[PDB]
């Protein structure tokens, strides 16, 4: 699943 | 870039997507507590937004969350809220979608009329239980007793210090399990079926438009590509320059407020 703001 | 060439294609659009971002939460006010400035006591959204934070200090947390829900109670929907939910509304009762797909967690679409929304980061205004797992509406102030009165942003304020009893529970008597924000935290990932449904929402859409954001940073960039790989025409409405020889297709440059209402007429 997406990483909300894909991390950094 | 041109107010007339965005026109004609808002005039033959059938299935509108709108994306929007923390610009136009910011232009009613609602504060991000991220970068320049913005802190909360002594901390940012970075540092508390988290689900190790949550597991340290779930008072303190829940204090921030608090504070942001108080402060929604005094901050409005400004016209780019309005002008896209008035626009959804008329464009509906013609047989035309306007779908909204949001990063904000204020509810301001809501509250502006709108009703085709994802909310793709949650809402301030939903709990979910830790035990359960069930996700309920909440408006109310305070969310619980214990937290009345407190999440004061001043650096000096004595920590609240809420025993996680006090805090706030399920309803549903036999789970009682603490309830955290219904909010996507750093370090989580999305809901895939809310992303599933941007998706079709995003390959039915003829005309897309990101608002207070860009299409180069997350969230657009996740599906931006995808509806420009279409044709379909992107427009942004943003603070953001753009370089003098690179002219970007649709750049309505200045505050959501003033540029997407006459646009959106
Ligand atoms: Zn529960």
């Amino acid at each position: 699943x997406v990483l909300k703001e894909y991390g950094v | 870039s041109d107010l007339t060439a965005f026109r004609e294609h808002f005039a033959k659009a059938k299935h509108i997507a709108i994306i929007t971002g923390a610009g136009v939460s910011a232009e009613s006010g609602v504060p991000t507590f991220r970068g320049p400035g913005g802190f909360w006591r002594k901390w940012q959204a970075q540092d508390l937004a988290t689900p190790e934070a949550f597991s340290r200090d779930p008072s303190l947390v829940w204090e921030f969350y608090h504070y942001r829900r108080e402060v929604m109670r005094s901050k409005m929907p400004n016209p780019a809220h309005l002008a896209i939910a008035e626009c959804e509304a008329r464009l509906g009762q013609q047989g035309r979608s306007v779908v909204i797909i949001t990063q904000n967690i204020d509810e301001l679409h809501h509250r502006a009329g709108s009703k085709h929304v994802y909310e793709i980061h949650g809402s301030l205004f939903k709990t979910r239980c830790m035990s359960c797992g069930e996700v309920k509406a909440n408006h109310k102030s305070p969310i619980c007793p214990a937290l009345d009165g407190k999440g004061a942003p001043d650096p000096n304020t004595k920590e609240a210090r809420i025993p996680v009893e006090l805090l706030p529970r399920c309803e549903r008597k036999s789970c009682n399990g603490l309830l955290r924000p219904h909010v996507v935290w750093f370090g989580e990932t999305l809901d895939s079926d809310i992303l599933t449904a941007v998706e079709r929402e995003l390959e039915k859409c003829d005309l897309c438009l990101v608002v207070g954001t860009s299409s180069i940073v997350y969230p657009a960039a996740m599906f931006a590509p995808q509806v420009a790989s279409r044709g379909v025409p992107v427009a942004e409405f943003n603070m953001e320059c753009t370089p003098a020889t690179q002219r970007f297709k649709y750049h309505f440059e200045g505050p959501c407020g003033s540029t997407l209402p006459p646009a959106l007429e």
